């Protein structure tokens, strides 16, 4: 997952970050639920296929 | 995607310095890659120059046009080339 | 089970990023160090899951 | 290399309209302009930004 | 004052809806328009 | 860097003079002729690794959007620090981050 | 003055030091090929290429 | 810029007006726009000089006066707005900003259950504004 | 606007302009001396404001050195009215006052669309084309469109 705002994908974190989840990692599954970060980045994949 | 599928030498083939030789020799290299900084001068002395990052260099070195096409070069991409300057 | 390894993958990563940023990770073949960062990524993220 | 332009640019003198022929000469950076029907021809200073249109400008600016 | 719970936040998206609705930005540009468009063009 | 003439406003362009075969700064619209102090004429480079500490600006530090971090600050010995990667586009750029700390600005590695 | 300048450009690409034009990179690549044994049988060979 | 952000948020400046400060930039960027986007957000209070801190402005009082409907000396939503307990973003304001994704998100917190969804680390920064 | 002049290549790293109800480009330095600032110090002080990127000087110098002809409003104006893609025969009697017409009309009309502020005009023109020169120099992230 890009930076789609200014160095950063999400307001929602901080600039620079690079952790699994901070660039697009999915720690959950189905059951676990989605948080909405991950959420979303699932959406961008499946509208992107 | 241009590529070669490139097989060398039986002998090369399970060598690697041989290998590698051939490839710094097949790898195209040209002076910009090497190159590192330029810097046109005029240096009106064609026997010497006002430069001291050759002064010396030129003075061992020395021992028309006077305006000076003066370049440096990269020692670590140039040896990087199996070459030297 | 899955957490611990989740947890072991996560650290891989978080110390190939101490790697890089630290200006030790190794280049990757024709591939910068950027992309190899992200291919090292990767390869940690696929064998988590 | 010389460029004969049978241009539409209509001279005054004959006042016939495709009539200016604008052959543009940097060589010297000096212009050259022929009419093929009062052969009237314009001089100017042709920099490196002057065009035929330009040249005509110029042609009216002196003359008239 | 104290923590700001979930129910907090869905009585403000109620409250927020019940002024604007769904429509809401319609109906703004709509009465914007036919209020200073109208006369400004003309 | 290329700079003008003072009065005449024009660019100022080195012409040699064989006579004395030195370097000057002659202005073309006018006849304003000065001495040059080096004789490099003009320098280009090829590697180009400039701009990654020029680029910084004072109120950095007020920035919440930026993570802030313990990374100890070398001059203020601070705990409470932002820090970023240059801003540069190129391909190859290698991301050692310039650490910066709420007072020093200064661009730190601690490699 | 401009003369020196053309120059300088002109030479900084019109000399290659060395290799075939046309070739920007070379790859040392290793490569298995099955080569029939001296027995009879076959035996996958891992050769640089 | 903290200025014309409380006026905003008095509600001085219409809500829709658009103020953006580029620090890196060096720029300051203001729209007062139609066709403009917007969507509301709580406002932590983040100045580091009150309990408020890093905390909403809107409270449980807001919540009974809204309840109300009314104004304890009509209490709707615009008035929560304009009170400056509540802001609009747009698109391009929402890069400049850190939001709490959830109201728990604004305190830094401190189990292990199998049946839900995994919330971040947040560790790499220690402190939060 | 657009950078004229590849790496090396097309000889300088020139840039040309494209206007409304025109039919050529033209050099941008021809168009600052045209809207006032013939001389090229003023220009650079509205385009270039850190003198120490001599970088940015010298992928400007071929427009500079390009920008030599012409060296007032006038010339610079019928000039420009000489590409203004009207009729035949205007001469420069009303060819420069319609190119000071297009330079103020029809040119960023949003800044201003009266006399006087040719200068924030300029102003204006010497920062959209620093940031095009800082984008050439790829220093930021090309305005990313989809944004
Ligand atoms: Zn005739
Ligand atoms: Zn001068
Ligand atoms: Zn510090």
């Amino acid at each position: 997952i890009a930076f789609g705002f200014a160095d950063r994908s999400l307001p929602h974190f901080t600039k620079d970050d690079f952790s699994p989840e901070s660039k697009g990692f999915v720690e959950n599954s189905y059951l676990r639920g989605l948080t909405p970060q991950e959420f979303f980045f699932h959406a961008m994949a499946g509208r992107e296929g | 995607t241009p590529a070669l599928t490139v097989y060398l030498d039986r002998e090369i083939a399970l060598d690697i310095e041989k290998a590698k030789v051939i490839q710094s020799s097949i790898e195209y290299t040209t002076l910009k890659n090497v190159t590192s900084a330029t810097e046109i001068y005029y240096d009106p002395d064609p026997t010497s120059t006002v430069i001291e990052e050759d002064f010396d260099t030129v003075e061992a070195y020395f021992s028309q046009s006077p305006w000076l096409l003066r370049l440096e070069l990269d020692r670590a991409r140039m040896l990087d080339k199996q070459l030297t300057m | 089970e899955i957490t611990h390894a989740i947890s072991s993958a996560k650290e891989q990563v978080q110390e190939i990023i101490y790697k890089a940023q630290h200006n030790e990770l190794e280049l990757k073949p024709g591939m910068t160090l950027r992309e190899s960062f992200e291919g090292e990524v990767s390869r940690t993220l696929n064998d988590a899951r | 290399i010389k460029q004969k332009l049978e241009t539409q640019f209509t001279c005054l003198f004959c006042n016939h309209d495709n009539s200016v022929v604008c052959t543009l000469d940097k060589k010297n950076s000096i212009g050259l302009l022929e009419c093929k029907k009062c052969n009237l021809s314009f001089q100017a200073p042709i920099n490196s930004l002057s065009q035929p249109i330009d040249i005509y400008s110029d042609w009216i600016d002196a003359c008239e | 004052d104290d923590t700001i719970t979930t129910e907090d936040c869905w009585t403000v998206i109620s409250a927020f809806f019940e002024e604007k609705g769904l429509v809401s930005q319609q109906l703004d540009s709509f009465d914007e328009f036919m209020e200073t468009s109208i006369q400004d063009l003309v | 860097s290329f700079r003008f003439c003072l009065e005449c406003n024009n660019m100022l362009y080195p012409k040699e003079d064989k006579e004395n075969q030195r370097l000057l700064y002659s202005c073309r619209n006018c006849d304003y002729t000065e001495l040059a102090e080096d004789p490099k004429v003009y320098r280009h480079e090829l590697i180009t690794n400039i701009g990654e500490t020029a680029g910084i600006v004072d109120d950095i530090g007020q920035d919440p959007t930026l993570p802030r971090s313990d990374k100890e600050c070398p001059e203020c010995h601070s705990r409470d620090c932002v820090f970023f990667q240059s801003q540069q586009r190129r391909k190859d750029t290698n991301m050692t981050l310039f650490y910066v700390c709420l007072n020093c600005k200064k661009t730190f590695r601690d490699e | 003055d401009q003369m020196l300048k053309r120059i300088e450009a002109h030479m900084l690409d019109l000399i290659a030091l060395r290799g075939i034009p046309g070739i920007s990179k070379v790859y040392m690549v290793k490569h298995k090929v099955s080569v029939p044994d001296e027995s009879g049988e076959y035996k996958n060979e891992e050769l640089w290429a | 810029v903290s200025t014309m952000r409380d006026l905003r948020r008095s509600g001085a400046i219409s809500p829709e007006v658009s103020i953006i400060r580029d620090i890196r930039e060096r720029e300051f960027k203001i729209f007062t726009d139609v066709g403009r986007v917007y969507r509301p957000l709580f406002i932590v209070e983040d100045d580091e000089s009150k309990d408020n801190k890093g905390e909403l402005r809107i409270t449980k009082e807001h919540i009974r006066k809204i309840q109300q409907g009314y104004d304890d000396d009509v209490y709707g939503w615009s008035s929560l707005v304009t009170s400056g307990v509540i802001e609009y973003v747009d698109g391009e304001e929402e890069e400049t900003i850190m939001i709490a994704m959830t109201p728990e998100d604004l305190q830094t917190r401190s189990l292990n259950d199998t049946a839900k969804r995994i919330k971040p680390e947040m560790s790499t920064s220690s402190h939060h504004t | 606007i657009k950078l004229y002049g590849r790496e090396d290549k097309g000889t300088g790293r020139t840039i040309k302009a494209t206007l409304p109800y025109v039919k050529q480009d033209i050099p941008i330095v021809i168009v600052f001396r045209a809207l006032g600032v013939v001389p090229d110090g003023e220009i650079l002080q509205h385009i270039c404001y850190d003198e120490n990127d001599w970088q940015m000087l010298e992928m400007l110098k071929p427009c500079i050195e390009e920008g030599f002809v012409i060296q007032d409003k006038e010339v610079a104006l019928d000039f420009i009215g000489r590409r203004g893609s009207a009729a035949l025969g205007i001469r420069r009697e009303k060819r420069i006052q319609y190119a000071k017409d297009i330079l103020q009309k029809e040119l960023l009309p949003h800044i201003t669309q009266e006399e006087g502020f040719e200068t924030r005009k300029t102003f204006f023109l010497g920062y959209m084309v620093n940031r095009l020169l800082l984008c050439a120099l790829e220093r930021k992230d090309q305005d990313d469109r989809d944004h």
